[PDB]
């Protein structure tokens, strides 16, 4: 059961020559967008999220 | 080895099959032991009257929040004890409820989602404590400059249509929908033929049947008749909104013409084209070396921070352009660069550069239909817009068929001469003109 | 040098009736100038890059 | 190998020292004409040459503009004449080449 | 070693800008003659005979 | 990058006629300034006809 | 109706490399090098080394310029991408099937011939820091990276982006070093999806026979313990409170693992309660707003960080982590049901299968399991594996955390944030 | 809350062609764009001559 | 703030007191990068207000005279309404700090909570730093009594 | 700030005549341009005199 980064936990980013810079392990987050004020810049000195290379028709 | 085109064929056909409701349910078995159950609905915003506004969304809250047969938390709790994960989307067209899980699980996932889409509680109590919650989402919202320029766009793109509103609504309707609005819309659009229980992943097609019948039976019916309207169309305007506020450190801009619906043949070349724009951002490896044009120039001469080309769909009409995030001093010449590859593509495009489009488009197309999830979407989504679900070899066949010539021709349909709507947000003092932005929306080589 | 030399002639020629010496000599220097800057140059050109093995 | 080579070998030397460029000082590399191409290899250079390529130059420059030339020993031998740029020149081209390969297709 | 210039994607590139090469030329000459009256050029055209003979 | 942006001759008319940031508010009145230049090029242009005969 | 399956096939070279593929009949193909390359390899000497090189996926290599591997990779639309841990770096590139060949080979040489130009690196360097500030804006990133720098003294103390004064210092010669040294073939493993094993395997054989570097998982990771703080003023709290816990691949690893799922990790509603979120329900029921926890649970080669992290307003801060805190205890004095590990079980179960649903995430667990274990272990013993965790395993992990020295890393303003002394 | 951003009514000042909600406006495009083409076209006509 | 932090000691001696006080003397001389731009004059006004009082304060004149000054500090310096005492109370933590740097040369500084000002106990603190060694006497000297 | 930097008039007399970097071993050749210049304004000086009275 191992991948230390899958097992949740420890960071893991990835770079790319077509995608994106990705910095993204576990911890907390996703339940203080509930119990809300958790805010976020809209792209200050950034990049962008969500990444690209998957579509359709 | 078999090849691409042979893998292509070997992608079991989706089983589609429809109840006596109106219900259809769709299948794509795998040999997964996990899977993903949903129903897509075709209940959006575009949907809604002005007094109603975010009433799907207002749902959205509601709706994992309690049933009559599941109260206030036990839903929660049933879902997260076999480590299912539910989730739930809405967009200006569809709303969508589903489950991710285990696929022994199979029975119980279904049988939620009955319960959630058709008994759903909406308890005082619980639509009161909503409207905080979502008011906070809208203070959030706004903080996402993105976010906000993409409803600036449908805000002035599509005028006075439904179209032109957001999917969460104003302020004013969040603290003021009733018990009433929201029982109303869900009596309205809620009903069998406008929904579709879709699965993917090791479950055997008569399983979704059985269970389709035995906790779907119930709706449409004893139903229907008066009081089902259609869609009507919304008029496309081309124009502009700019919201100036040098306060904020990078601006933010979305240029699109009116592009055509979810049924048009023509969404593949277009997607071809983007293609060939393709994306960029700051933290791409290869500056210089990158193949579109826009995306190697905006990366040697640091023109913006982001960009990214998009073709978004709605019923007979859409939004089809690109949206970037630079610094004060770069948006005229990100412009400037934008328009130049539109026109470029319109008249010169070339063969090597089709191929490279068809080719980044096939590998977005399958790299994405990987996993339960996005599937499950897939065949939801298809079937609420296609009537179909497309398989991956006639997407192929139809990404084939594009070349140069028809990349020059269906892009100047689009593109060549037409009115852009705009919209901008942030430090835009040097967003050109609109007469400018319209003026290099054609060319006078050409 | 040679383009400067063969300058003077031509000026001197056109400064010169068109009878004997005078035309055919003055027909040369018209060659000359452009066998000079047209080929005479630029093989020089390629020449020397070639005894400096560029 | 021969009469032959050696003949050509002193017919570049005699141009060498004729075109003069030896007698500022200068290398054959740092006479060289600045395109784009070369303006890249002279980027590419390291520290050191860099830094020896912009004192010959000057110390030319200085010459050439009191119009003297260099002692006859410090003029630089023809091979002993080291072509520093060459092989950060040859690979600009080389790379630029490629380039224009990919953009016929 | 205008060599560069020698290839597929060029001369696509040449097929998709002569309809345009040759309107362009249709415009300049069109233009011309009816700048400078070209008797010869003009004499032909239906309407436009304002030189009678 | 442009072209009108960078070219040393065509920056100074895209400075002065192009790019040139103006006041959204000016009127009639401010014309003449632009008036006084065609009086100008048509006062020299049938100047310059006139002492071809004058 | 789908197609019956395909087991994976897996091999050990004896030079130690790894050979692991599986033809799924899919339109498009994954190949990943991974390579036990990770920041704990670095040393004070030359930090950030892992970084510049995981961003140094395109210069120049032998038989391809940066141009071509660019220009290459976009014509047939596909993708390169490189991805660390502090343990490895993976580099994956993905196309349709047709053209795996084509990608192998830029892959093979990105990972054996790279030239490292001096001109071409020192232009990447700037992108060390534009790389850095993004990563660095979530909070998150900067806990993580103090968590692990306070919890070590040692190679897992590294951080897995380059230290400010390291920009643009990184040398090509450093470079260099660091791929002669590390990417080799005892510390490598070659997986492939969509490909067929003795193509795999034959590439393994021609190219990927490199060894001369260093040999085993580290200079061995020292726990320490201690604690960063970083003052801040962003109304939010981030704090992360962890111990010492297990390596990767002993059984007591499993424990942790389920231990988290009784605590609780991420969410599983959107907009939930979090009803069976031990943490959560724990510190909610004393804490009245905005917050969010979350069991931490980091594995490596040779050790392991297990605890909490928590999100709240500055003022609550140290009632959210002494709720926290709190609720663990209860776990270590015996008050856990047997249900509660089921359900554990059962989320942790789900979210694993949930895990390899996909190319991107089998092959990453295939890779890294050929790296950790020199295997490949089936779905099904996982699950068995998970199962064999019995209720008094879980309860002595906790108790585990409750009684080791704590590791503690908080950003935010800390002035009600607890100093591990207080807790 | 920048959802309350309404885009004021342009009835007033729209062309006729251009005035339902209800249609598409690619339907009079072609002739929106000839009317005003037609207008410049004639214009240099006039000052050509 | 970039001009003290040239000297390596300030970094350290900075660090120092943030790691040995969880209080008060753990706070900067020098104002917190995230505070930079951020102190408003409202804070300025408040930090005057409260310890920019009579209790807190002392006019100490040289060459000048005692009726003056005297004077001038009954005429002006008459300011009460602030805080009281020396402190919240410097609560003595220990722990360390480390900062990775590549300077060719290693700064350290180890200590240990010893005594306050004006207690007997701080002498022998000074005494046993002569005994020790603080600075050099002698121009490039050995050190012998070191 | 100086005036000869600032002011839109003389700057660019400062960037042409002043402070504009020339190379240290131009030679006599270069000074062509300059005379150009000259013999430009001596024809026009002389022309314009000439003009008053032809
Ligand atoms: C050969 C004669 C002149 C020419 C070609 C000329 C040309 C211009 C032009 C092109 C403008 C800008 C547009 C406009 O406001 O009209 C302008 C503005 C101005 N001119 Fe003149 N003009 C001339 C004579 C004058 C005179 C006689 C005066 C008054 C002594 C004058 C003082 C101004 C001023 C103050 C402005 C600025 C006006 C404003 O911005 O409101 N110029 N001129
Ligand atoms: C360098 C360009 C100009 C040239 C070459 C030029 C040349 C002439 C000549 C040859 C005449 C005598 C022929 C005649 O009387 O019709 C004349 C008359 C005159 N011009 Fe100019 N001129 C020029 C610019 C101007 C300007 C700037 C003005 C001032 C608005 C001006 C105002 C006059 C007037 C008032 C007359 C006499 C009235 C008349 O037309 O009989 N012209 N010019
Ligand atoms: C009204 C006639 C001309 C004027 C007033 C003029 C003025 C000048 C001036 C002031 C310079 C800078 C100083 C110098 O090198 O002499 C210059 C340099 C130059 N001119 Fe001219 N010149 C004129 C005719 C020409 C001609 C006939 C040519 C050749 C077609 C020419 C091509 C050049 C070039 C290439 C330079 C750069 C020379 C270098 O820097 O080495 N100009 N000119
Ligand atoms: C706009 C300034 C100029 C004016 C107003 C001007 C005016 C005149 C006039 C009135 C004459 C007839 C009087 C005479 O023959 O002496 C003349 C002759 C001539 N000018 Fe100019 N001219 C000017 C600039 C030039 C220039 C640029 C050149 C070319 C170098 C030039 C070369 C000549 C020559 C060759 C003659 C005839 C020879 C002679 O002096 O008899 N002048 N000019
Ligand atoms: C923003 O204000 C301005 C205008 O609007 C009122 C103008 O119309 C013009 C027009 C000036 C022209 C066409 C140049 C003519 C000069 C000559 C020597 C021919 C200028 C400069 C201007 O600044
Ligand atoms: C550094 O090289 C240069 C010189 O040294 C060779 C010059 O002497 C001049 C002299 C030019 C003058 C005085 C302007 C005359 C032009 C007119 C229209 C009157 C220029 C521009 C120059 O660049």
């Amino acid at each position: 059961m191992l991948s230390v980064a899958a097992r949740s936990g420890p960071f893991a980013p990835v770079l790319s020559a077509t995608s994106r810079g990705v910095a993204g392990a576990l911890r907390p987050l996703v339940q203080a967008a509930v119990p809300a004020t958790s805010e976020s810049p809209v792209l200050d000195l950034k990049r962008s999220v969500l990444c690209r290379e998957s579509l359709r028709g | 080895t078999a090849t691409y085109a042979q893998a292509l064929q070997s992608v079991p056909e989706t089983q589609v099959s429809q109840l006596d409701n109106g219900l259809r349910v769709a299948s794509e078995q795998s040999s997964q032991p996990t899977c993903t159950v949903g129903v897509w609905i075709d209940a959006g915003s575009r949907y809604e009257s002005e007094k109603n506004n975010g009433a799907g969304y207002f749902v959205e809250h509601l709706a994992f929040k309690g049933t009559k047969n599941r109260p206030g938390n036990a839903l929660e709790k049933e879902v997260e004890s076999m480590g299912a994960h539910l989730n739930a989307y809405s967009t200006r067209e569809h709303t969508a409820y589903y489950i991710k899980a285990l696929s022994k699980d199979l029975p119980k996932a279904v049988e939620l989602l009955a319960d959630i889409v058709q008994n759903c509680s909406l308890e005082d109590s619980q639509i009161e404590k909503e409207r905080d919650v979502i008011l906070q989402e809208l203070q959030e919202n706004d903080t996402s400059m993105r976010d906000v320029v993409f409803n600036y766009l449908h805000a002035t793109a599509f005028q006075g249509t439904p179209l032109a509103q957001s999917v969460e609504g104003p302020s004013e309707n969040v603290r003021k929908l009733s018990r009433a609005d929201l029982t109303e819309y869900l009596s309205r659009h809620y009903k069998a033929p406008r929904m579709v229980l879709a699965a993917a992943g090791g479950l055997e097609h008569r399983q979704l049947l059985d269970l389709a019948q035995k906790h779907f039976s119930g709706l449409s019916g004893t139903y229907d008749e008066d009081a089902v309207p259609t869609l009507s169309p919304c008029r496309f305007t081309g124009s502009q909104i700019c919201h100036r506020e040098d306060g904020l450190p990078l601006a933010h801009v979305a240029i699109a013409v009116e592009g055509p619906g979810w049924a048009h043949p023509d969404n593949v070349a277009l997607q071809v084209a983007n293609a060939i724009i393709g994306h960029y951002d700051c933290t791409y490896g290869g500056g210089a070396h990158l193949s579109s044009p826009l995306a190697s120039i905006a990366a040697t001469n640091k023109l913006c921070q982001s960009f990214q080309t998009f073709n978004i769909c709605y019923a007979d009409t859409g939004l089809l352009g690109a949206h970037f995030v630079c610094d004060h001093m770069s948006i005229d010449d990100m412009m400037f660069v934008l328009q130049g590859q539109w026109m470029r593509l319109c008249t010169s495009a070339t063969e090597s550069e089709v191929l490279r489009g068809k080719n980044l488009l096939r590998n977005a197309l399958v790299s994405h239909l990987d996993g339960t999830t996005p599937v499950c979407e897939d065949i939801g989504r298809s079937l609420l817009t296609y009537g179909r679900r497309i398989p991956l070899a006639e997407w192929e066949s139809r990404i084939a068929e594009v070349d140069a010539r028809v990349v020059r021709e269906v892009c100047s349909k689009y593109f060549y001469d037409q009115c852009p709507a705009v919209a901008g947000f942030g430090p835009i003092e040097q967003l050109p003109d609109y007469n400018r932005i319209r003026s290099g929306m054609f060319w006078l080589r050409f | 040098w040679a383009l400067v030399a063969d300058l003077l002639t031509l000026t001197w020629i056109g400064g010169q009736p068109v009878e004997h010496p005078y035309i055919t000599i003055g027909q040369l220097a018209s060659v000359l100038y452009f066998l000079l800057i047209l080929v005479l140059m630029p093989t020089a050109g390629t020449i020397e890059n070639k005894l400096l093995k560029w | 190998v021969s009469a032959s080579s050696r003949w050509l070998e002193g017919i570049r030397k005699w141009y060498y020292n004729a075109a003069g460029f030896n007698k500022l000082g200068l290398m054959r590399d740092d006479t060289i004409h600045e395109n784009d191409d070369v303006k890249e290899a002279i980027r590419r250079l390291p520290e050191n040459l860099y830094d020896d390529r912009v004192f010959r130059i000057k110390r030319a420059l200085d010459l050439s503009m009191r119009q003297q030339i260099l002692p006859k020993e410090q003029w630089t031998k023809y091979e002993e004449d080291k072509s520093y740029l060459e092989p950060y020149l040859k690979e600009v081209i080389r790379e630029r080449k490629e380039r224009e390969e990919w953009a016929k297709k | 070693m205008l060599t560069r210039f020698l290839g597929p994607r060029y001369r696509q590139l040449a097929r998709n800008w002569v309809p345009t090469a040759q309107l362009w030329g249709a415009v300049g000459a069109v233009g011309l003659v009816w700048a400078t009256d070209w008797r010869l050029i003009l004499d032909w055209v239906p309407y436009i005979n304002g030189k009678f003979k | 990058t442009n072209i009108r942006k960078s070219h040393p001759l065509m920056k100074i008319v895209n400075n002065a006629f192009i790019d040139l940031p103006a006041p959204s508010n000016i009127s009639s009145w401010w014309n003449f300034g632009s008036l006084l230049g065609i009086c100008l090029i048509l006062q020299i242009l049938t100047g310059l006809f006139l002492a071809m005969h004058y | 109706v789908p197609p019956h399956p395909q087991d994976l096939e897996f091999t050990r070279l004896p030079n130690g490399l790894v050979i692991a593929s599986l033809e799924n009949y899919a339109p498009a193909s994954r190949i990943g090098l991974f390579i036990k390359a990770g920041s704990r390899y670095e040393n004070s000497n030359n930090l950030g080394t892992s970084h510049l090189l995981r961003l140094a996926s395109s210069l120049t290599t032998k038989g391809a310029s940066s141009f071509k591997i660019t220009r290459g990779i976009e014509a047939v639309g596909g993708k390169l991408s490189v991805t660390s841990t502090r343990e490895n770096m993976a580099y994956t590139v993905e196309c349709l099937r047709d053209d795996v060949d084509i990608l192998m080979e830029f892959l093979l040489n990105v990972t054996t011939a790279p030239e490292f130009r001096r001109w071409e690196v020192a232009a990447l360097q700037p992108q060390l820091r534009i790389d850095k500030a993004v990563a660095l804006q979530n909070p998150q990133a900067h806990v993580i990276e103090n968590l692990h720098a306070a919890a070590y003294r040692n190679a897992l103390a590294n951080s897995l982006y380059c230290p400010d004064y390291r920009i643009g210092k990184v040398t090509p010669v450093e470079l260099h070093d660091y791929v002669q040294n590390h990417f080799t073939s005892a510390r490598m493993a070659l997986i492939g999806l969509g490909v067929s094993h003795p193509v795999l395997k034959q590439v393994a054989e021609q190219f990927l026979n490199i060894r001369g570097g260093l040999g085993l998982s580290g200079a061995k990771a020292k726990y320490h313990g201690g604690e960063i703080r970083e003052q801040n003023g962003d109304s939010l709290v981030h704090a992360a409170l962890v111990a010492e816990s297990a390596a990767i691949g002993s059984a007591e690893a499993n424990a942790f693992s389920v231990l988290q799922h009784v605590l609780g990790a991420g969410p599983h509603v959107k907009r939930g309660s979090n009803a069976t979120s031990s943490l959560y329900q724990a510190v909610a029921k004393g804490v009245h707003q905005p917050f969010d926890v979350s069991a931490f649970n980091a594995s490596y080669s040779d050790s392991g960080l297990f605890g909490f992290y928590t999100i709240s307003q500055a003022a609550s801060a140290g009632d959210v982590i002494k709720a926290a805190y709190n609720q663990v205890k209860t776990i270590a004095q015996g008050n856990l049901s047997n249900p509660d590990v089921q359900a554990a079980k059962n989320k942790l179960k789900a979210g694993y299968l949930m895990s390899v649903e996909s190319s991107e995430g089998f092959l990453d667990e295939v890779g890294s399991q050929a790296l950790a274990a020199g295997s490949y272990t089936p779905p099904s013993t996982v699950l068995q594996q998970i199962d064999a965790v019995a209720d008094a395993d879980v309860i002595n992990a906790a108790k585990k955390f409750v009684s080791g020295r704590k590791s503690m890393a908080a950003s935010g303003n800390l002035g009600h944030t607890p100093f591990i002394d207080e807790l | 809350s920048h959802t309350d951003i309404k885009v004021p009514d342009f009835s007033d000042y729209r062309r006729p062609e251009v005035l339902d909600s209800t249609k598409s406006s690619k339907e009079s495009s072609e002739a929106r764009k000839g009317f005003s083409y037609l207008v410049t076209a004639t214009t240099t006509v006039g000052v050509a001559y």
